[PDB]
């Protein structure tokens, strides 16, 4: 299956391994990012509390301000996953 | 309390 | 120079403007998308209050929850530019 | 008020 390499976190071992595992199903329903991505976001809202914000792509940069301790940027496969609840 | 970050895929 | 396609807003005209305005300095300044995305985020910040959120790339999809009437999603030539408030 | 949205590229 696919290797989650998390590149950068401001989050809980348990939220960060939550946020791998939302991804894992994301992706295994869907193959456009956007609904990747929406799915990702949805779960989190739900079991994380809203509101957080996702981006999944190739190729992308952000610059982005967030909550404290509800961050993570990391690859799963060959795409990166942003998400993160705004400060 | 808020943080900025930066991003940047690999490719 | 680059072309400004505008594929979708929730934002005033004048902004609209002034985001399409920021990312051609951007652009003109930096050449990675996560620089080009910080000066576009930073210079939202200080015209229209934080707090500004930013990607800039060629593959990525999003799913965010953004404050009515600050939001844009454009092209500035070949590269996509999401910039938002949170809600 | 608050909206969610969604993009994604064309390439």
């Amino acid at each position: 299956d696919r290797k989650a390499v998390i590149k950068n976190a401001d989050m809980s071992e348990e939220m960060q391994q939550d946020a791998v595992d939302c991804a894992t199903q994301a992706l295994e329903k869907y193959n456009i990012e956007k609904d990747i991505a929406a799915y990702i976001k949805k779960e989190f809202d739900k079991k994380y509390n809203p509101t957080w914000h996702c981006i999944v792509g190739r190729n992308f940069g952000s610059y982005v301000t967030h909550e404290t301790r509800h961050f993570i940027y990391f690859y799963l496969g060959q795409v990166a996953i942003l998400l993160f609840k705004s400060g | 309390k808020a943080i900025d970050a930066a991003t940047q895929t690999e490719e």
